[PDB]
């Protein structure tokens, strides 16, 4: 929710997807995965574009206590006299592409290059809700897939529930 | 020889595999949609239903 | 129309320019929906992994998916509640692609998934 | 695959090639014998070189 002080009268601003591959499943690469989304007559398509810098791409293998702080994580320079990453993963996340963000990554294949998907590897997909609807409302139905270039899809399917009284809530 | 008369044959096997071909395809093409759309409509089938709160009377 | 960076909504590609009005025109100023009528449709392409898409030359390859717009208000005069649609896309060489649904009962929202 | 580091980001530097005789088949010679491949327009025809020494064999 987009309101910490009153959820109630808050929207959706960030989406979170959790991501993993079927059992004897060759290996997916996600450069090549499109995501659609149906939402008040709209239909979306969004797409991730491999980059060696300004990459919408962030590890965390190691753990961490909050998922949604992956958005002031640096991803490239704001010119050459940076010592630091200053670019936020904020500031590339649009209205027409989506993050990858890593949790499990047994055989290190997950690139910001190369995001290829193995055997016991799992990402979390983010969306700009705020930048691609403008926000998502009380008690809508939301509906899309997630298409892979050889293979079968994942299914997305999810009501809104009819009053936001949490920040964080669980969709599906 | 017989080299002309294999040669002549030989065109006649691979059109007949293509029709037989053709058949297989086309009839799993059809099943395809039935199948689909029978499993989507018993699905709203089952799950749908009106209930009767209260009746009144004047 | 090419919309292979990623798009908000699929919808929005009707305003989109593909040529020009006058030879005096800084931009694309005449739309795809003033082009696509009621004897034509309309190719939108989503991946090209091979670059072989074109205006000129569209040929579909591996890894290539493409969107097919027909203008409903145009062919049929808009389609209607609980009816019947069969249909064919045929190539030159190979097997064809299936359409076969049936409209919604009630038209409850703006866009609805058919098949 | 030329990268051993991250395979992910590589590409091939090797190729091998088993190769037999057919059933019922005369001798063949390798040094009259050519290859060819074609990747990418570019059309390639090797040949083996047979040597006492400094041949690759
Ligand atoms: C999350 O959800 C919540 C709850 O649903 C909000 O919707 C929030 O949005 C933010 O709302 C606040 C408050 O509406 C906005 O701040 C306000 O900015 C205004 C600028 S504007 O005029 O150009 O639009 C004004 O400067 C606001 O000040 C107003 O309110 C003052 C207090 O009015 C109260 O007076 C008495 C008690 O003394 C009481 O009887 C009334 O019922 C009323 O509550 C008033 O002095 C001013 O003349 C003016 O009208 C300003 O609100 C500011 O005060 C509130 C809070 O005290 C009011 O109860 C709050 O702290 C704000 O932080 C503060 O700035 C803001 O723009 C929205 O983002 C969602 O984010
Ligand atoms: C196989 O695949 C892999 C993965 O896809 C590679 O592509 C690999 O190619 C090799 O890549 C390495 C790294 O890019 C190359 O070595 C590099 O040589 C450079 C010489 S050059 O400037 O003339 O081109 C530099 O000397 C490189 O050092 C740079 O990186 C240093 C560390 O930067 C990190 O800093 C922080 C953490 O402290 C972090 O936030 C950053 O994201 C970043 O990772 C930096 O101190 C230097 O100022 C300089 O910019 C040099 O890379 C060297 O370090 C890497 C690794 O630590 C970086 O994470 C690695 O060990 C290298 O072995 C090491 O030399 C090499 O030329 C390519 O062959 C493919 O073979
Ligand atoms: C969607 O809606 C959201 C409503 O819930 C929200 O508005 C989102 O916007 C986000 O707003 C938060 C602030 O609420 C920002 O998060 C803060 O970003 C800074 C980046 S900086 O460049 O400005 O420095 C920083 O990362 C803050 O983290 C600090 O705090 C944590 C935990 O205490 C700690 O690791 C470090 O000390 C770190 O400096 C972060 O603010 C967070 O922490 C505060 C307090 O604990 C600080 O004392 C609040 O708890 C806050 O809720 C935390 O977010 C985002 O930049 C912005 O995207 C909108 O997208
Ligand atoms: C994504 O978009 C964002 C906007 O939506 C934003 O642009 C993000 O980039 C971030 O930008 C901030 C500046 O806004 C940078 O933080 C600054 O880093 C510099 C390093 S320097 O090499 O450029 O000098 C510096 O440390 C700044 O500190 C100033 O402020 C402090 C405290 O007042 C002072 O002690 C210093 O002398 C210096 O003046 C720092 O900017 C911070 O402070 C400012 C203001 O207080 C300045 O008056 C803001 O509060 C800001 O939020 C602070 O970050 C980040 O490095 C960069 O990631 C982009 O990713
Ligand atoms: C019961 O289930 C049905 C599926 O089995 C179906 O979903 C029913 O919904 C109905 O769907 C039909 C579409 O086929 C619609 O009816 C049509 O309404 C428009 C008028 S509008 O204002 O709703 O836009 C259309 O003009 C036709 O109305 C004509 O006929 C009626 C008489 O019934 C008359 O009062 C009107 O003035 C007008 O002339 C109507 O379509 C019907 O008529 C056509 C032709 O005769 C038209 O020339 C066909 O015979 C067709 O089969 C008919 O349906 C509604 O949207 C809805 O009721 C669901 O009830
Ligand atoms: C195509 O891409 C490849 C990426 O996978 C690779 O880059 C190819 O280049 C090759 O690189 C390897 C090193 O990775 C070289 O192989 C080593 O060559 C030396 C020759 S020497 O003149 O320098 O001494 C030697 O033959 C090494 O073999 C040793 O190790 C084996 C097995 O342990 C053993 O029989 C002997 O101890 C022998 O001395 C060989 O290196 C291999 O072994 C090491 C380690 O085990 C050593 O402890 C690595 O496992 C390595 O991967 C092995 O290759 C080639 O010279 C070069 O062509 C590129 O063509
Ligand atoms: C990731 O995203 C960020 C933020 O969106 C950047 O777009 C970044 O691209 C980089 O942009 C900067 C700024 O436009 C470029 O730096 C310029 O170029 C030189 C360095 S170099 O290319 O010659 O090696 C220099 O640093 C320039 O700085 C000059 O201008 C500033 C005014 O801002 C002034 O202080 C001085 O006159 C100074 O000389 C800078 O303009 C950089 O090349 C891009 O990589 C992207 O990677
Ligand atoms: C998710 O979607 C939302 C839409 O709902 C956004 O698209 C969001 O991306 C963010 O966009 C805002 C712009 O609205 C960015 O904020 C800007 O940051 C720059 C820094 S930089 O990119 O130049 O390096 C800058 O600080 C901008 O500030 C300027 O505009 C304001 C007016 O609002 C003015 O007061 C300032 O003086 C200055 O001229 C600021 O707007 C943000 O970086 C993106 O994350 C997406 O995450
Ligand atoms: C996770 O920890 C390892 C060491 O276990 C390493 O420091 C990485 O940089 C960190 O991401
Ligand atoms: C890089 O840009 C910052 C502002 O983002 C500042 O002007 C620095 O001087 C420059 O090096």
């Amino acid at each position: 929710d987009n309101n910490r002080s009153n959820p109630e009268s808050g929207s959706l601003n960030w989406t979170a997807i959790y991501v993993t591959l079927n059992t004897g499943s060759s290996p997916v690469d996600l450069s090549n995965v499109s995501l659609s989304l149906e939402y008040q007559g709209q239909l979306a398509s969004l797409k991730y574009t491999p980059a060696t810098t300004n990459a919408s791409f962030a590890v965390d293998t190691n753990g961490t206590s909050n998922v949604f702080s992956v958005l002031n994580a640096g991803v490239g320079y704001k010119n050459s006299t940076a010592t630091f990453k200053n670019v936020e993963l904020k500031n590339v996340t649009k209205s027409t592409n989506f993050a990858i963000v890593v949790i499990r990554d047994p055989s290190n294949s997950l690139t910001s290059s190369h995001p290829v998907l193995t055997t016991g590897s799992e990402v979390v997909i983010l969306v700009n809700t705020s930048a691609v609807f403008g926000g998502m409302k009380q008690g809508q139905a939301v509906t899309g897939q997630i298409n892979p270039s050889v293979g079968s899809p994942g299914i997305i399917q999810f009501t809104t529930p009819s009053a936001f009284t949490e920040t964080v809530m669980e969709l599906q | 020889e017989t080299g002309i008369g294999t040669l002549i044959i030989f065109i006649a096997m691979v059109l007949v595999a293509a029709v037989a071909a053709t058949v297989l395809i086309n009839t799993a093409g059809s099943l395809q949609q039935r199948a689909t759309s029978t499993g989507s409509q018993t699905t709203n089938q089952v799950s749908t239903g009106l209930i009767v709160q209260s009746i009144y009377g004047m």
